[PDB]
């Protein structure tokens, strides 16, 4: 090893975990709920129709 | 009613698969993150 | 199974049963009564004749 002041690998791992946890939250919400729209943070045309 | 269903339906077959994928990826990320934290530790071996 | 928020099969089955109930009621009422016209929600020309 050469650098300990910044572990960029840990940073990229954190970013990947954050994206995956966003996907997981979306899935859990849509699963507990019956709907697919769910207060349309998602597409707007769908709820408008 | 049948037409409106298609726009707002959970489709559990896909949602449980997405949830399982997310759980697997999160556990894998936590594993590799705990494993990556030991990388800056080997400097002490050079120190002494 | 894929969808629980709305069950279309049960809904159209309900519609079929509701359509059948009208014929059932008309048949039972025309059986209890002696006449076929029977306060002509049915054909009115026949009632006039």
């Amino acid at each position: 090893a050469q650098v300990i002041n910044t572990n960029s690998l840990s940073l990229i791992t954190q970013n990947n975990i954050n994206k995956n946890q966003s996907a997981l939250s979306s899935s859990i919400e849509r699963l507990s709920s019956g709907l697919r729209i769910n207060s349309a943070k998602d597409d707007a045309a769908g709820q408008a129709i | 009613s049948e037409a409106q269903s298609r726009i707002q339906d959970a489709d559990y077959a896909t949602e449980v698969s997405n949830m399982s994928k997310a759980q697997i990826i999160q556990q894998a990320g936590n594993s590799v993150l705990a494993k990556a934290n030991q990388v800056p530790q080997q400097v002490l071996s050079l120190l002494q």
